[PDB]
RNA sequence: GUGAAAUUCUUGGAUUUAUGAAAGACGAACAACUGCGAAAGCAUUUGCCAAGGAUGUUUUCAUUAAUCAAGAACGAAAGUUGGGGGCUCGAAGACGAUCAGAUACCGUCCUAGUCUCAACCAUAAACGAUGCCGACCAGGGAUCGGCGGAUGUUGCAGGACUCCGCCGGCACCUUAUGAGAAAUCAAAGUCUUUGGGUUCCGGGGGGAGUAUGGUCGCAAGGCUGAAACUUAAAGGAAUUGAC
């Protein structure tokens, strides 16, 4: 809010449709509070819809990591992807049955990441049962189909796919089809992800994925 | 005497239940015998609403709800008014309001 | 049905004990059966419950015919069943 | 007055018996 | 200073009824639509004065 | 530039006894304007009310004109945790005044901190008896 | 923080915002007149270990059974002995506030405790205020587990859904021709037209679950448990007023 501060502008990876993403703050050089260790901010939250220019997607969050501060910009990358309470609030009804499954999965590029599924059993169109519940012994097995399938599309090449099948609902409507054999399973998709261990910066990997700018 | 058949509660077939704290004392109830709502409404209201659209940036933003599932002991669910004092023949009547 | 006064005790209607639970009938009959399965090759005659409980095999193949449940032993799509009896 | 208390103090006046009765053995 | 105009009466309120909550459009802007008090006798079709046109109210205050 | 919207962040926190308003960066690690609703009042009684945070969204849209914050991000917040959760009285004025005061607003969400499970309430096993 | 304030924190930066690590407790929403367990009680995932009900059975033994003095297992919370842990909350204590007074209700800081391991205690409105086993006696729909049949849809024999039936369970609704002092109860019915089996247990209200003895416990305490004296009522359900 000084005087002093530097207006520097964010710019999403290139995988999105929209690279800039607001503007930002820092120190310009006062001392040691280096400009380029004080724009570690490394979190920004989005919401994919402005990134796609769709609203319809508003509902999911984008957790961006700024990783290098060069020619006034700040070249962010993927850190994680999370919901909005309204999306997940709305979605937990009563009279139904909630599974969520969980899984640890890792990439080749040795980036630990954690991945959440939810899903919620549909009733059919020709209902009476004003409950629409599962058995245990059902919801077990559907919990081992979400790791498996979790597990399966994953442990493959690097995150660019992994967020390539992110912001469509590629898991998630693998997972809902490939249970149907147990139960409908309606609103199924990957709840959030959460980036466990990072390997390194890399120093280059990440100007792989950016445009020239 | 007995004023209720369920003593109040919503219990069979069980001995314990954890209990809730109420909304408005923190009060230990049972899970069961709190009255229970489950309220859902605009972030902003209906005079707030007609100044928020144009405020918005774009038309395709759809106002957010949000949903909340509170629980009162008979004290304060009484007092508030959320469930009043019925007659002795209407006590039975489960039937929700409309 | 205003209650047995109507219907004979002695005599009661032939369909409605096909439903009762097996001790609560009249006489007290089972409600299995034994059958031989007919594989879709030869080796036909082999004999098995109903209610089967081991996983019976034949001669040939072992050709294996039926898994036990909690109720009738499930028959295999390709095994053929006819009912022999009393 | 409320049954509760009034056993409190039967077992406050118990305690003390016993003190006094362990005092002259 | 936002002279609005009465557009309807929604009874007497308050502790001693002192207080009449009304609903009232700007002669600036007619479609806007707030929800005021005003003591004395007032009656549809009429004009008031303010000084505060942000202030809101409720339903049967 | 002009017409294309900087944004910042309002942290809306809204509790039954005062009402932040908190405009930072897209980070939150930066700070525009943190103004409270008991700065604009002289009792520490009416910091909820609505007229208090009507005030202070006055002044937080008039200081962020000039570093061209364009656009907001509302992230509303209750005292949330163990406490209670609902939103404070003047959580509605201080969103409204800022609709009212010029002031663009883009995605609107809620962030009061639910637990899933939480520590013990306070006020004991038969609650605050009035 | 409060109806309102103060005790407390704070320009050494309080409150607030973002990132990250650690610690302990807790398992929201889903969650129900739903499930399991002898009761107490039990709610994140996965693996292991033993156990259990119900269902199915043209498998087996052949009265092996029901209830039970004595005698035993388990038994919320609080409490006791040590070791660990010690986030939050919080008996005792302190302070602020209200008040004629406030050792209380309202605020804040907190000790034992709340969590866990190895041992003790043996009590609760431990309640369905309703011991267990067996037979019969109205109807109805819903629901949970298993099974039998029919049925025609699923981005998929079987699974999900629909319809009928049987056994077992938690309950619910209507009505006595039943019972009851009544509230009410489909069992609290089949009771002067009194008898299916069996265990425990009550004899007007106090004194009193007290005294003492016995006995278990480290203790707090538990089990067993009177008498003198006093009293004409105490009490249950419903009714009309008054508040
Ligand atoms: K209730
Ligand atoms: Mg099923
Ligand atoms: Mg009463
Ligand atoms: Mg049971
Ligand atoms: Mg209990
Ligand atoms: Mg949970
Ligand atoms: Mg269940
Ligand atoms: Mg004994
Ligand atoms: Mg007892
Ligand atoms: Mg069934
Ligand atoms: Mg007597």
């Amino acid at each position: 809010p000084f005087t002093k501060k530097q207006w520097y502008d964010i710019k999403a990876p290139l995988l999105f449709t929209s690279r800039n993403v607001g503007k930002t703050l820092v120190s310009r050089t006062q001392g040691t509070k280096i400009a380029s260790e004080g724009l570690k901010h490394r979190v920004f939250e989005v919401s994919l819809a402005d990134l796609q220019n769709d609203e319809d997607q508003a509902y999911r969050k984008i957790r961006l990591r700024a990783e290098d501060v060069q020619g006034m910009n700040v070249l962010t990358n993927f850190w994680g992807m999370d919901f909005t309470t309204d999306k997940l609030r709305s979605l937990v009804r009563k009279w139904q049955t909630l599974i969520e499954a969980h899984v640890d999965v890792k990439t080749t590029d040795n980036y630990m990441l954690r991945m959440f599924a939810i899903g919620f059993t549909k009733r059919r169109p020709n209902q009476v049962k004003r409950t629409c519940y599962a058995q245990a012994s059902q919801i077990r097995q559907i919990r081992r189909k979400m790791v498996e399938i979790m597990v399966n599309q994953a442990a493959s090449c690097d995150l660019k796919e992994l967020v390539n099948k992110f912001i469509p609902e590629v898991i998630g409507k693998e997972i809902e089809k490939a249970t149907s054999s147990i139960f409908p399973l309606q609103n199924v998709y990957v709840r959030k992800v959460k980036i466990l261990k990072a390997p390194k910066f890399d120093l280059g990997k990440l100007m792989e994925v950016h445009g020239d700018y | 005497t007995f004023k209720r058949r369920n003593g109040g509660r919503n219990k069979h077939g069980r001995g314990h239940v954890k209990y809730i704290r109420c909304s408005n004392c923190a009060k230990c109830c049972p899970k069961d015998k709190a009255i229970k709502r489950f309220l859902v409404r605009n972030i902003v209201e209906q005079a707030a609403v007609r100044d928020v659209q144009e405020a918005c940036v774009h038309d395709g933003y759809v106002l957010p709800k949000l949903y909340a599932k509170v629980h009162h002991c008979v004290s304060c669910a009484i007092h508030a008014h959320i469930v009043r004092v019925r007659s002795r023949e209407n006590r039975r009547n489960r039937e929700p309001p409309q | 049905m205003v209650l047995q006064n109507d219907i004979d005790l002695l005599n009661p209607p032939a369909e409605l004990e096909k439903l009762k639970h097996k001790k609560k009938r009249l006489v007290q009959s089972p409600n299995s059966f034994f059958m031989d399965v007919k594989c879709q090759g030869c080796f036909n005659i082999t004999t098995v419950f109903s209610h089967s409980q081991t996983v019976v095999v034949c001669p040939g193949c072992q050709t294996v015919l039926c898994q036990p449940t909690g109720g009738k032993a499930r028959l295999t799509e390709g095994c053929s069943f006819r009912r022999k009896g009393d | 007055m409320r049954a509760k208390w009034k056993k409190k103090r039967m077992r406050r006046l118990k305690r003390k018996r016993r003190k006094m009765r362990q005092r002259s053995k | 200073v936002k002279l609005a105009v009465v557009v309807k009466v929604m009874g007497r309120t308050g502790s001693r009824g002192q207080v009449t909550q009304v609903r009232v459009k700007f002669l600036d802007d007619q479609n806007r639509l707030i929800m005021r008090n005003v003591k004395g006798p007032v009656r549809e079709g009429d004009i008031l004065t303010l000084l505060e046109s942000e202030r809101e109210a409720r339903r049967l205050r | 530039r002009e017409g294309e919207h900087v944004f910042g962040v309002a942290h809306i926190f809204a509790s039954f006894n005062d009402t932040f308003i908190h405009v930072t960066d897209l980070s939150g690690r930066e700070t525009l304007v943190r103004i409270t609703g008991g700065m604009k009042v002289k009792a520490d009684r009416d910091e909820s009310s609505p007229y208090a945070a009507m005030l202070a969204s006055q002044d937080v849209a008039t200081r962020c004109k000039e570093l061209g914050i364009t656009a907001l991000h509302i992230k509303l917040r209750a005292t949330g945790g163990n406490k209670t959760k609902t939103p404070g009285p003047g959580a509605q004025s201080a969103l409204r005044a800022l609709a009212r005061s010029g002031m663009k607003i883009g995605r609107i969400e809620d962030v009061t901190p639910v637990p899933t499970d939480s520590t013990r309430r306070k006020g004991g096993r038969r609650g605050r008896r009035l």
